């Protein structure tokens, strides 16, 4: 619900899709690809779990 | 090495919060570190969208996030509320916006227009 | 602290690949981490300058 914010201070809500976009930007990948392939990415994550 | 001689990106290594710097302090048979960290203080709920439609094209913030007060939309920093007008400099375009989920229609301001008039 | 409460740039620390997020899981006298990592999949040759 709060990404990494709750680990560095007060927890701040954020949509999980936008949190994954934050991660994608962190790994050096443009966030737009996440929104363009969100369904596929979520499917892959569920399959991996 | 990582807290005093530099700014560590590791979480909770050089203190709790966003690390800024540290100051060593000698102790008998030990050492004391004074980790200075940046901590967000006061929150505010905002309505946010992953992108924006201007002319059938999806717009995303180059760095920051789209937020919306009661009426208007702005692009602000990820760790501090500094709203700004949605401009072509603040955002980058990518394809059309019939693919993104949750996109919201809005105008994207063009800095070139006012100067082109003169 | 690093893998769960944040995104780590350390290679092969929070699993192998480009770390995105991790999920802790309690175990008897131990802990289990589910490291989610972005992994390039399909390569393609290009000429670069």
């Amino acid at each position: 619900t709060s990404g990494w914010t709750f680990g560095a201070g007060a927890a701040l809500q954020i949509p999980f899709a936008m949190q994954m976009a934050y991660r994608f930007n962190g790994i050096g990948v443009t966030q737009n690809v996440l929104y363009e392939n969100q369904k596929l990415i979520a499917n892959q994550f569920n399959s991996a779990i | 090495s990582e807290c005093v001689l530099g700014q560590s990106k590791r979480v909770d290594f050089c203190g709790k919060g966003y690390h800024l710097m540290s100051f060593p302090q000698s102790a008998p048979h030990g050492v004391v570190f004074l980790h200075v960290t940046y901590v967000p203080a006061q929150e505010k709920n905002f309505t946010t969208a992953p992108a924006i439609c201007h002319d059938g094209k999806a717009h995303f913030p180059r760095e920051g996030v789209f937020v919306s007060n009661g009426t208007h939309w702005f692009v602000t920093q990820r760790n501090f509320y500094e709203p700004q007008i949605i401009t072509t400099d603040n955002t980058f375009v990518s394809g059309n916006c019939d693919v993104v989920i949750g996109i919201v229609n809005n105008t994207v301001y063009d800095p070139l227009q006012p100067e082109l008039d003169s």
